[PDB]
Order: C-alpha cells, then structure tokens, then sequence
C-alpha cells in the first residue's frame, strides 16, 4: 500500500499556472473517480480541513514490541524515525511506509528527538542524561551526558548554534552545539521538567514542569534569567509548543485541557481545548496550516483542533490503545504519525473523497 | 547585487468588471481591472460593436476587488478597490487631469485585526449596498469594515468582528447585500464547522447563512434572517433584484433559493448530491452541470446568466407565481464562450466576460424564435498565464538585415488554459519586409503622393535639386516638365481631394496635376516648413513669417494669416477634426509654437487664437488654456479619427500628448503620454500614415524609429524600428508591387521599398500573433537546427476508470452524473514558416502520462563538428492517484529533415525519438550540464550521458522534497523545491561527482529560478508564491553564511505577478552583463538588469525622492509595494516603472528633484536612457 | 534563442567559481569522524596542496 505525494504536487503545479489561488481553484467532488484533482495542504491554503488525517494507513511496529515515545520525520520526508523504550532508531519510508533499518542508538529510552533547522543534524536525548549528534544517514558524530537524570525534550536555536534541554532535576541548560558545552543552567522549577521548547526566531525559552506553583516559565537564554512565570495549568504541563509564526504558545497537560497563549500577552488565555476525556499528552502543530494543529491524549484519542474553533474539528477517540507520546506531520502536511504507549506506530492521511467512512476509527460498519 | 526592474510587456489578464458611470451619470463605461491595472472602456455601435479604450491606469499594488458607488451629489461613480492585507482606496475620476483622484485610502493592518494569524489567505472583498448607504470590506476573514456614507463624502467607519456577532461566523464563504431591505442587510454565506470533500461522511450540512442588518448611527448589526442546514459544498451568493428579493446560493452540485419568508428552495444540479447533502433538493430535469467555479450575472430579474467551468453560457430563469414566490428552475443552455473569472451586463442586449484565461469576449445576446443566443461582438487580446516561453529566432528576415549584428529574436509565449489555450509569438520592434533596395545618395527628404488610392509620385529632393519618381508597374525616374527639379523641394503632397498635387520650393509654390503643372506663384526669408490640410495650406518661412493658401475653385488662393508678433513663430502645425472633440462637419485648426515658448491653437479658416499654454517646452504633464520646439504634429487617430494626438519635438526629448475633452475657447486639453523613445533642409521626424496594412498611425523618426498606432480599439500602441539603424526620411507606399507597403531612407543613402509582415498583429502592446491550439499549453521548446517549435499540449477527457494498486474498476454512475476531467496529453511540432502545426509530426503520450518538463538541451556529440547537438528533452509522470506508485518517462526527440510529402511542405520536419524509456521514479525537471543531461527523479538528482540510443547515469545527489525547476550555467546545477527554496549543485567532471554547494536554509514555495548574470558577480533570482523575486549569492568569506553553506538574501523585489518562466540576453559598463527576462502569470513581461554601484545608489536616491514627493494612484505607496513579503528584506533592486516617472516629470520638475537629491538632470537621465537603451531587444 | 549561444558566458569568469576552486571559506570539519556527505573532491588534495587530512570538509 503507498500513499505518493507526487500526483497532488503535480496537480498543484499544473493548477499553480492557471488558479490565482483556492478562490479559482475548480472543487473536487465526494466521488471515488476524482482522484487525480487533490493537491497537497499547500493546495487548499482556505480549507484547512483537508489536512484533517482520519483515514488509516499503517500500523508500524517494531519487533521488540516497546513503548514509542517519539517520532521524527526526516527533514526531506524520505523517512521517519521512531524513538523507542529500547533506545533504538526505526526508520520507516515516507511513501511506502516499510521498515528500512534499526540500530541500537542509545542505551536508555529516547525520550527526545528533533532535527536542526538546517536538515544537517538530528540530535537525540535519552532517559540516561545523554545527548547524542546525528547526520543525515544516521551516523553517531558526538555524544555526551547533558544531566544527571532522564532529558524529556530538546529544542534547536534559528542559527542551530545553540540548544536547550529539559530534565527531571528540574533545571534547563543551554548549550552550545559545535563545543558540546553548557552555558547557562536555569533554575525556578521545583519538580521535574518535562516539556523545553525555543522560540522560533526570538531568543526565548518556554518550559514546562511538574511543579503547580511554577508551571511554565519564560528564560532568557543569553542572560540566563527568567522572564514570566505562567500559571497555565494545574497539572503537570506536558508540552509546549511554540507556533511558528511566532506568536502562539500551546501548551497540553494532565488536567485533560490544551490551552493557546499569545506570548506578547500572558496575562489571559486565547483558547482552551477541551474534548479530552483523559490526559493530554501529545501536540504537533501543523507545517502548512498555521491554525490548524493535531493532540494526542493517554487513553488513545487523536483529536484535531483549529485555533478559532470551540469545538474539535475532528478526531478518533480510539486512534491508539495507549497513551500518545509523541505527534510529527509530514513535511509535506498530507500524513500524520503518532508514536503510542501501546507499542505501535500509526500513519494517518488525509480521506479520499467518496469514501463512506465507516472504518473502526470514523464509525461503525 | 545591484540591480533595476523594467516592464518589458504590461500585464494582460483580466479578473474584475462592472459597468458604471466612470466619467459622468450620462454614460456607463465597462470598468475592468487585472493585476494592478485598470482600464476604462466604451461601446461603439459603429465600427458591429467594438469596445474602445477611454482610460487605462496603473496600481502600485494589484487590485484584490473593485466595486463602485455613487455617493451623494456626485457628477460620476466613485471606484471602491481593494489591495492585498488590509487596504481601501475610494478613487474617483478627474476630469480636470483626466486622471484618477484619490478620495480616501483606508488602511487596517494592525496586528489587533489579524488576531495572530501572520499568513494572510483572505483576500479583502469589498460589497456595496445596492441603496448606496455603506460599503463593507471582509477583512483578514474575521473583520468587516462597514464604512458608511452619508445620505466630506464619507462617514467614519467601523469594524465589525464577525466572530462576536449573535453567532460566531467563521470561514465565510461569500456575502452579499440584499434588495429589498429599510436598512443595509448583508447576507452572509459562511461554515461555521468547516469540512472539506473526502471527510462528508461525518460533516455534511455545515453552510449558513445570516441576513444582518446594519444600523449605520447606532453601529447595532442584528441578525433578523438565518438558516443553518445548506450544503457543505456552497460557493457563492447571488442577490436577486427587489421584485423577486431574496439570495440565490450556488453550490457545486444544487442550486439554491432563499427568501426570508418562504420555505427554502432547492434542486440538484446531478447526481452526486446523494449521500453527500440532506437538504431538500428536487431534481431538475435535462440539466446535468456543475456551478462549483462559474461566473453568474442578472440580465434582468428572474434571469440568470451563468458561464460555466469550461465555458459553457446557461441562461438560469426563476419560474414564480403572481404572489412573486421561486417555484421552479428553467435551464437553457445557450453558445459557449471563453473561461471566463468575471462577468457584467453591459446596456441591455450586451454581456462582456472578462477573462484572465484567454481573450476577453464582449458577447450580444438577443431573444431567439425565453431563449437567447449569443454572439462576439468584440475581443480584447490577452497573452494568458504564461507557463513557459520560448526563445527563437524569426523565420523570415530581409537580406539587406540578414549581417545585422545583433540577433533577431522573437518570444513564443505558452498563453491561455483550455480551451482557450494558445502559443503567442511576441516581437517587441517591428522588422520591414523590403521588396527591392534602390541606392539613392544625396536625398535627405521623400514626399510620396497620389496621382489621378494609388500613389503615383515619389518626390526626392537633393541639397540643389530635385528627383521625380514616377511609380507604377515599373520605377522609372521622371525627367519631363511639371515638376520644379532645378532646386531642393520644401514639402510635396496632395490637395483638395487627392486630385491635385502640391509642391512646395524655397521659391515658391505651384500647384500640379498629375505630371502637369496649373501655375506657380512665387512666394517671398526662404520657405523651411510648409503644412497642409484641406484647401488650407500654411507656410513658415525662416525667419518666422506665416503664409496661408487657400484651394479656391482649382487654384491656389492667397490669405494672409493676422498675427500679431509678439514672439517669432519657431515651428507650425494644421490638423483636420473630424471627431468633434475640438469643439469650442469637418474643422480645422493650427497648432502653432512661438519663441517664448508658448503654444497657440488658432480656427484655421478666421484665425482665431482658441488654446495656449504658457511654459509649454518644459514638459508639463497637463497642458490647459491660458527650449527651442523644432516640429510639432497635431492629427487624430483612432477609430474615424477619434483621439486626437499631440507630438512634440523639443530638445532631443519627445512629448506625446492625449487631447481629452474638457468644459469662446478650444474645449479641450492634453494629458502627457508616458513613453521610452529617446531622441538622443528642414526634414520633419513625425510622418502621418493611413492604411500600411489597415493600420492608421505616425512614424517617428530619428535615432530611434518608431511606429505610433492607434486602431478602433484606443490604445496608443508604440513598436520600436531599429533593425535597419536611424531613420532620416519616412513615406507610405501603395503600389502594384508594394501594397500598402512604407518607404524610408536608411542612413546609407538606401532606399527600402518595405511591407509590413502579415501574420503578426500590431493593435496589441507588443506585434504578437496568437495562435489557438484549443487544448492547454504547457512547455515550448525552441530547436535551433531545425528552425521549429516543440510544444506540450494536453487535452480534457472525461474520465472513466479509476486505477487501483494494477486494476482499473470502470466508473459505473447514474445518467445524471459528472464524470472527472482526465488530462491527455501530446507534444505538437510548430513551423514559424507559416504558424500552423506540422502534420504527421505529433507524438501522443499514455494515457495518464503527464508532461511535468519539456525542454531543449545541448548534448555532447561525435558527429557534430561541435561538442553539444541540441535536442529536446522531455520528462513525463502517470498521474494515477496518490494509492499508486508514481513513477515517469524520459523523452528525447531529435528534430529531422526528411523530404516533404507532396502537397505539403511542412512534412519536410519530422520528430526522431532517441530516447524513449521507463525511469526509476517521477521525472519532475529537466536541464543539461556541459553536454549531459541531468534530470530530478524522485527525491534524487541525476546526471546522464546520453551514447547510441541509451542513457547512461554519471552521478547523483539527494535533494529535497520536489524539485520541479531546474536551471544550470558552467556545471552549477540550480535545482529549485516546491516548498523547501532552493538549492546551489557542482558536478566535477574529473570525478564525475555531483555536490551540494549551498542552499538556503529558510523555507520557500519556489515557483522558478534562473541566474543573474554580472561582470564577475553569478546571482539566483528565485520567483516565490508571495509573488517576490529574490536573489542570492554564494559568498563563503560572509559571517551570515556560516561556511558557504547558507545561500545569503542580496537583493529582494515585489513583483505584484507570479513568475513561472525566464530567459537572459546580452545587453544591446555592460560589458559582461546578461538581462534576466521572464514573463508572469498575470501575462506580463518584465526584465531584470544588473547594474553599477554607485548608479544604482543615485537612482536610489531618485527613487526615495520620487517615493515622497509624487502623488500615486490610489494613494498606494510605491516603496512599500516593492517590499517583500509584507503583504530582514534587501532592498538592492530598482522600480523602473517608479523611475519612470521622472521621464514623465517636466524639465522644471525635473530640476527641483535633481537639486533636492544633490545631483543633475541630465545624469539622472543619461543614466535612465542607458538602462532603457540597453534592453531593447526583441 | 537557445540561451547558451545567444547569451553566452564562457567568457565570463565569475567569483563564484573562483570561490569552489580556491576552497574559500572552507571551515574544518568539526565532530571528527563526521562522515560528511555531499562534499566534493577536494581539488588541493588531488595536487597534494592539502594541509588538513581527514579533518577536511572535501572528499580525499
Ligand atoms: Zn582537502
């Protein structure tokens, strides 16, 4: 089974010449004999609901049968990286998605993994306090320990020079990429830090910690000092994602709530998403569509949301049979992934038109 | 690094019409607007019907939408436009300038409105109130500008958020103002729980729509009208006029009616509304279309003009009862007619389509036998979307041009979608088709005149004699009496009515019929000028005295002019009016400028002194009533002689000037026509021509020759003539052998007995033949050895099977049901002999095949004295689904010489297929690289060898996403991602390695690259989505690029079009730079020259100072247009179209600016005329 | 048309082609053991004018 980009980018292309944009952009019909007129997100730049991924692909599993905890696309999409409890690598295909190759990366749960802004580096951190350097082929360059107790998460600055981690002895450290070096240590988060994330362009630093009294604070990684605390959550904030436009921080945790904050102004909440009937775990912003933006949640459920919208703009309650670690979208925007508790992997694109979607993840047959 | 961009080629694509009453409320004038151009026209009943051009203005910004409004007391319609983010110009015509006047421009772009959301994909759509109480804006998607006026002209406006409206109106599909309402209702169609097709089966009902009613003092905006269960799939609304009332709801596959009071109204429009919609839908009989992308308009009440996708023209009728309630749809289906993006009714009986897909057509529908059937009255050129073009070089080129130095080139532009696609063939300047070449010395002047419609005489006149060619049959110099030969001729020419001849000597004047002479008066400072008109004849001597004759029943009646001489009279013009626009049948009138420098107009027959202007050789932009010209011409062009035009000859500068008309004084004044000709025995440089080849114009020559038409349609067209160098002598030539033909003197002493050449078409900006293919143009590709043109086309086929993963299932459907377009595609072989497709010389592609790059590529050959062959190459890709594999095919076709078949020569070129073979993956670009081939396969880049029949693969490289445009120079592959920018290759021929160089990091949706090519300085210029051109360099010893890994941003501009093609030439200081042309979307063509440091900053400075010290269009601001991405940016790249403007600025003008930016006149325009002159190609 | 003969540059030398040529800005390899990828042949190490080896950003 494959799910090829090609068509739609050729589509899109051919369409480009000739449509000013989607206003003259000729519908596609709820037909099954329409499948040459779909275009990539890019395509349906008004209609974000294209991107809506609730129609199942493949369940990628490994052998070993552990926990996934994160999921990275190759920066290109050739193909995607699933970190696992056993410390080891998966790669998967980007079209067909098929098992390529595995090796034993590091020697404790990969608990972070994330790519530089120039597709040159990919750097992982372990639950041992590890931080290991990656190429393109998935060659080890460097490796040292960055703390003493399990990294949960690592972000890359713009210029890729520096990066922070998150831990759980509650302290974020800046450092520098090419000396492995660390230059500030930040400290205000009495409980475990689970969730780091850097500001897209700005020198900013959102984190994310167990610790109710302190639940989110801003740094100043230059500096070293903490800018704002943020009284977000009640809960053990589970992630932080800031959008790229700048200007929006997203933030899930326990209290089975996700919540949108316009960073410039940290005094109220944008929006609340609600629609979780247990915790919520994962988040993964969409790379074409600003709004729109995919949650994942520890009974299974994949929820999708658009900022604006009250309500979920759509969602499978029974995506995963475990809690969802980890959420990456193709760079393309067409397949989500989403690394589960349950031991397995999932790809989800977007539906074909004329589908009745009565499949176990939309409704009943 | 330095660079200016230049507007070779305006754009041509229309998206807006209206008809309003542009220049008073006793006319309405057909509005249209493209991409930031807007053009006035009228409707001529006499010509048939054709649509002449009244005005013509251009935007610092393109037009996002246009609506009008009559305010209150108002003598005209005030233009409502609306630019891209938040912008509102209320622009209003001015009769006084005959220019727009900017009554207020609104701005909302502040953060607070855009509510985080810094990608902006909600273009402002501005609707009035058919009452004319307010106007709203949709702003950003979520604001909605009302700005009301009052019943100074203006109210102050306020912004509505619809999110915080009773209801949350999200998404908004469409909205219209209703008829029929006390208060401004605004109908908005909109979804609050957006979906998409494909995810239908969970979310089907999910379009509203609410009726708002705006409470212009109180700013209260409740809903009083709602519905929520409509259709996902709506697309527009229609408000029906007041007897009817209510909105008609266009969805993709129904049609809806909606009232207020009555139960909705529905039908289906076919069959694939079942299991997709659970609205009420009857079936509408014998009517299976699709209304999902179609333009719709009212005729009148209870009809409706409906152009379908594809083209297809419905008249729509709504069957009511007495009580005025929509019961049923009738359906008609009327003549096809061009893709069409806007549609308006113009008087009754006419409907112009605007169209950016093919001409515009002004159609006439008249009641048949209810029915109505369509016919073109007119249609407005316009070179489409251009896909691709292609460089080549014109079949036929006179002998005598044949060792010209510079090459002859024309442009093969991809144009039009569809139906409607086309191939234009572009040529900027004109190239004479020269009969017979006479060798000619000593004759500085010609005069060429009718001897009792064909011309008879060629007057030549040497420095102290005169040469009478008698012209016929055969040429043959006239030696017999009649004629004054004895001494120089002044002027020659035919008075009365063609019947009697006029020849004008520094002795006197004599009056001939045919070769014999009536009498000859002598007339005594010796003559220099003459002018003639009608019986009317004036004549100027040197020292400035005036003589006018009269042609009194025939003979040659002598009037002194009364003329007081305060200034001596410098240079003299006359002018018959037959168009009365000089109001205050046929009149004449004589232009005349004095030494102070005043222009005077005076009613030839009483000498009565009617126009002046006070400062006239500075240039002004406006003349109204009340140094040194050496020639002025005043004549009438257009369609039976309508537009009056003005050209001046003054201090190695040309003035073109519009008479247009305005309210015992001549009613009229003149605008100053933007132009780029350079100027840089008495002979006249502005030669009046009528019929050399159906076209009415005047010649100027000069330096810089060049023809100045104007047809039945209005627009000034202006075509540069340089092939032959300067023009001293000018003459049209209708003769047995040269039919409607010309006659000019080369600056050789040659004499050129020329045509104009047939197939091109001169009434468009640029000489341009357009040739329908009647399927869609995708790639041209230009053979050199074989002179011809290769072309992708591909045509619409209704599909019928549906691949699986390989299996097809047949699509079994209901009768009312509409099947899929299916692309096929072909690649055609074109003659620039005679334009027409070559027959047998067609090779078809599968049936899914799609051409994704067609190119022509030199590669290394054995047989070739040379290394390179040139052949053409194209790659191809089975579009069957995202479920199927994708994977392509790569063509390569030679172009042979074969013997014609008899009966047609055209067969004597035929395709040669070399290489013809299934690839490992989508072949997605094309280029060539030292002799190899390099195609994108995949997310892979290859370079090939192509030996025998078979190409063999020398390296490779992994790239990114999906390159579909890739461009080489001196093994520098320049290899371009839909959405991940750009990327800078090596290959090393030694080791046979290819190598990423650089590549820019940030991420970019990259439409197409080319390079910049400087003295020693290799840039990129990359064409994005936002419509920006950027340029980059590799520049490893930058701190910004780390270590030559980061392609660094050097120069940036917003070109307001989409770029998908390019093309260089060397210019015509500039010693190794190459001009990067390309041509937009929009249908426009522009270029991009290099240029020197310190030039660019004086023009720099020049622009900073046209910027804040001239008032624009629109009130827009021409900096922030040509900023990038604002609608970190290097501003190293020019506006030509602003520098422009100080060529159309006064000489006065001209002087304060050069002061204030502390430099000179004539350097500035030494240095613009530079930049003009270097890129005259074409 | 057929740009390489109406608009030719063989003629030209750019600063770009220097710049590969002569290697400018062609910072160390760092991480040692990096593996490198899509680098070039190193052109001083093909006339033995290379002083870094193996620490080279270029292929050897
Ligand atoms: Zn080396």
């Amino acid at each position: 089974k494959t799910i090829d980009y090609n068509p739609s980018v050729i589509k899109y292309l051919e369409n480009r010449i000739w449509q000013r944009d989607q206003r003259d952009m000729r519908a596609i019909q709820p037909d099954a004999g329409y499948y040459n007129d779909l275009v990539p997100p890019i395509g349906m730049l008004n209609n974000p609901m294209n991107a809506v991924t609730t129609k199942f692909v493949r369940t990628s599993t490994n052998k070993v049968k552990c926990p996934v905890f994160v999921v990275r696309w190759t920066p290109e999409g050739r193909r995607l990286v699933t970190g696992a409890s056993s410390g080891e690598f998966t790669l998967w295909n980007g079209l067909t998605f098929n098992f390529e190759t595995i090796l034993q990366a590091h020697d404790s749960p990969v608990r972070a993994m994330t790519w530089s802004h120039n597709d040159m580096w990919m750097l992982t951190a372990d639950h041992g306090g590890y931080v290991k350097y990656w190429q393109s082929n998935m060659n080890n360059v460097k490796m040292f320990q960055a703390h003493k107790e399990a990294i949960r998460e690592a972000s890359f600055s713009p210029t890729d020079n520096k990066f922070a981690t998150c831990s759980d002895d509650g302290t974020v450290r800046i450092w520098d990429f090419l000396r492995c070096h660390e230059e500030r240590i930040l400290r205000g988060h009495g409980a475990d830090v689970k969730c780091v994330d850097w500001h897209p362009t700005k020198g900013l630093v959102v984190s994310g910690s167990k610790d109710s009294q302190q639940p989110i604070k801003f740094w100043d990684p230059k500096t070293g000092q903490s800018l704002a605390t943020l009284h977000a959550h009640k809960n053990t904030v589970m992630e932080v994602k800031l959008n790229l436009n700048g200007n929006w921080l997203l933030t899930a945790s326990r209290d089975h709530l996700c919540k949108l904050f316009d960073i410039r102004n940290l005094k109220e909440e944008l929006q609340v998403f609600r629609g979780h009937k247990k915790e919520a775990t994962a988040v993964a912003w969409h790379p074409v569509h600003e709004g729109l933006f995919a949650s994942g949640g520890s009974d299974g459920s994949l929820l999708f949301w658009h900022v604006g919208v009250e309500k979920e703009v759509g969602g499978m309650e029974m995506a995963h049979e475990g809690m969802i670690w980890s959420l990456a979208w193709h760079p393309l925007g067409h397949i989500l992934c989403s690394g589960s508790n349950d031991h397995t992997s999932k790809f989800w694109t977007r539906n074909r038109p004329g589908d009745k979607m009565r499949d176990r993840y939309n409704l009943n047959l | 690094m330095y660079a200016v961009y230049k507007q070779a080629h305006p754009p041509t694509g229309l998206e807006f019409s209206m008809y309003c009453n542009f220049f008073n409320n006793s006319e309405r004038n057909l509005v249209v607007a493209g991409t930031s151009q807007l053009y006035v026209y009228r409707l001529n009943r006499d010509a048939r019907e054709k649509l002449e051009l009244a005005a013509s203005f251009s935007f610092f910004g393109n037009v996002m939408s246009m609506a009008s409004v009559q305010l209150a007391g108002a003598k005209r319609d005030a233009l409502l436009l609306s630019f891209k983010d938040a912008k509102l110009s209320v622009v209003e015509y001015d009769p006084g300038t005959h220019d727009l006047k900017t009554l207020s421009l609104h701005y909302f772009e502040e953060p607070e409105l855009r509510d985080g959301f810094v990608q902006n994909v909600h273009t402002p759509r501005v609707r009035v109130d058919p009452d004319g109480r307010c106007a709203a804006m949709l702003v950003y998607g979520t604001r909605l500008v009302v700005l009301p006026f009052r019943r100074s002209s203006f109210l102050p406006s306020y912004i509505i958020d619809v999110r915080a409206l009773d209801e949350k109106l999200l998404n908004i599909i469409d909205l219209q103002f209703l008829h029929g309402y006390y208060e401004p209702t605004l109908l908005i169609l909109f979804e609050p729980n957006q979906t998409w097709p494909g995810r239908v089966a969970v979310r089907q009902d999910t379009c509203s729509i609410v009726a708002i009613s705006l409470n212009i003092t109180q700013k209260v905006h409740p809903v009083i009208w709602s519905l929520t269960s409509l259709p996902f799939d709506c697309t527009q609304a229609l408000a029906v006029p007041k007897p009817i009332g209510g909105v008609v709801v266009f969805a993709v596959n129904s049609l809806l009616y909606l009232n207020q009071s009555v139960p909705p109204y529905g039908v289906a429009l076919n069959s694939l509304t079942t299991g997709t919609t659970a609205f009420p839908l009857r079936t509408q009989e014998g009517v299976r279309i699709t209304l999902d992308c179609a333009q719709a308009t009212f005729i009148s009440y209870d009809k409706m003009v409906i152009s379908l996708k594809g083209g297809e023209i419905y008249v729509l009728t709504l069957i009511t009862d007495g009580m005025r309630s929509v019961r049923a749809f009738h359906f008609d289906k009327a003549a096809a007619s061009v893709l069409t993006t806007s549609m308006v009714t113009m008087e009754p009986g006419y409907l112009f389509l605007g169209s950016r897909l093919g001409n515009s057509l002004l159609l006439k529908y008249t009641e048949k036998l209810a029915t109505y059937s369509f016919e073109v009255c007119d249609s407005i050129l316009n070179i489409g979307p251009c896909a691709n073009a292609a460089v080549g070089e014109p079949a036929f080129l006179s002998e005598e041009f044949q060792n010209s130095p510079e090459p002859d080139l024309e442009i093969v532009v991809c144009s039009g979608h569809g139906k409607n696609g086309a191939l234009s063939v572009l040529q900027k300047s004109i190239r004479p088709q020269v009969v017979t070449t006479f060798e000619l010395p000593g004759c500085y002047d010609m005069w060429t005149v009718i001897a009792p419609r064909r011309h008879g005489f060629l007057i030549l006149s040497r420095e102290d004699s005169t040469m009478i060619l008698q012209t016929g049959q055969e040429i043959m110099e006239l030696d017999t009496s009649g004629f004054a030969t004895q001494g120089p001729t002044v002027f020659a020419g035919n008075i009365g009515d063609n019947r009697y001849i006029v020849q004008v000597s520094p002795l006197g004047i004599r009056l001939l019929e045919g070769v014999n002479q009536l009498h000859f008066i002598p007339v005594d400072a010796p003559i220099v000028q003459c002018a003639v008109a009608d019986p009317y004849v004036v004549i100027m001597s040197a020292e400035g005295h005036v003589t006018m004759f009269l042609l009194k029943s025939h003979r040659l009646a002598l009037h002194k002019p009364p003329l007081h001489h305060q200034s001596k009279v410098i240079t003299l013009c006359l002018y018959r009016d037959l168009s009365g626009m000089f109001t205050t049948e046929p009149t004449h009138w004589c232009l005349l400028v004095r030494e102070n420098g005043t222009m005077e107009i005076y009613q030839l027959p009483d000498w009565r002194l009617v126009f002046l202007v006070k400062n006239f050789p500075v240039g002004q932009r406006v003349l109204v009533d009340s140094p040194l010209v050496k020639e002025v011409l005043l004549v009438a062009l257009g369609s039976r002689q309508s537009r009056p035009y003005l050209l001046v000859h003054v201090d190695q500068e040309l003035l073109i000037y519009e008479a247009f008309p305005h309210d015992g004084n001549l009613k009229v004044r003149f605008k100053k026509v933007p132009h780029n000709i350079n100027f840089r025995g008495r002979v006249a440089r502005f030669r009046y021509f009528e019929d050399i080849y159906g076209y009415s114009g005047v010649f100027i020559c000069g330096p810089s020759p060049h023809w100045l038409l104007v047809t039945g349609r209005g627009a000034l067209r202006l075509h540069p003539m340089a092939i032959d160098g300067p023009v001293d002598s000018f003459a049209p030539f209708h003769n047995v052998n040269c039919p409607r033909g010309f006659l000019y003197f080369n600056r050789q002493g040659e004499l050129r007995i020329s045509v104009l050449p047939a197939y091109l078409s001169y009434d468009a900006p640029w000489p341009v033949r357009k040739i329908p293919l009647r399927c869609t143009a995708h790639y041209v590709a230009y053979h050199v050895e074989s002179k011809v043109y290769a072309v992708a086309t591909s045509t619409n086929t209704p599909c019928a099977r549906i691949p699986r993963m390989k299996e097809f299932e047949t699509i079994e459907r209901d009768e009312r049901y509409i099947h899929p377009q299916q692309e096929a595609f072909s690649i055609q072989l074109i003659s620039p002999v005679s334009w027409e497709a070559i027959p047998n010389a067609r090779i078809e592609l599968q049936e899914w095949e799609h051409v994704t790059c067609m190119k022509t590529v030199s590669l290394r050959s054995e047989e070739t004295v040379s290394g390179l062959k040139g052949y053409v190459a194209a790659g191809t890709c089975l579009m069957q689904g995202e479920e199927v594999t994708c994977r392509g095919r790569i063509l390569i076709m030679d172009v042979i010489e074969v013997v014609p078949e008899p009966g047609q020569p055209l067969t004597k070129n035929k395709f040669k297929v070399l290489y013809e073979k299934e690839q490992k993956g989508p072949v997605t670009a094309l280029c060539h690289c030292n002799g190899h081939l390099v195609s994108a396969i995949g997310q892979k880049i290859f370079l090939w060898s192509l030996r025998a029949s078979e190409l063999t693969g020398m390296a490779f490289i992994d790239t990114q996403l999906y390159i579909h445009q890739m461009i080489s120079v001196k093994n520098f592959i320049l290899a371009a991602d839909v959405m991940k920018s750009i990327s800078l290759l090596r290959y090393q021929e030694e080791s046979k390695t290819l190598s990423l160089v650089s590549r820019d990091a940030k991420p970019l949706e990259v439409y197409s690259v080319d390079f910049m090519v400087d003295n020693a300085q290799l840039g990129f210029l990359v064409s994005d989505r936002d419509r920006n051109l950027m340029v980059y360099m590799y520049l490893p010893e930058a701190k910004e690029s780390f270590g030559g890994m980061r392609l660094l941003r050097r120069a940036d501009f917003h070109v307001g079009a989409h770029v998908n093609t390019f093309w260089r030439t060397p210019c015509r200081v500039w010693e190794n730079k190459h001009i990067t042309w390309f041509a937009t979307l929009d249908g426009g063509i522009g270029l991009l020259l290099p240029m020197q440091e310190k030039t660019y900053r004086r023009l720099l400075m020049l622009q900073n100072a046209l910027t804040t010290m001239l008032p624009h269009h629109a009130g827009l601001n021409p900096r922030a247009f040509r900023m990038l991405h604002v609608d970190n940016a290097v501003r190293n790249v020019l506006d030509g179209e602003l520098l422009n403007r100080y060529l159309y600025l006064s000489t006065m003008e001209r002087s304060e600016l050069a002061k204030k930016i502390g430099t000179t006149p004539d350097i500035i325009l030494d240095d613009l005329l530079e930049t003009d002159r270097v890129t005259a190609h074409f | 048309g057929m740009q390489e003969i109406i608009a030719s540059v063989d003629h030209i030398k750019f600063d770009l082609e220097i710049a590969v040529e002569q290697q400018l800005g062609a910072q160390p390899l760092p991480f040692p053991g990096m593996d490198k990828s899509g680098a070039a042949v190193c052109e001083f190490f093909l006339k033995a004018a290379c002083g870094k080896g193996g620490m080279c950003p270029f292929r050897h």
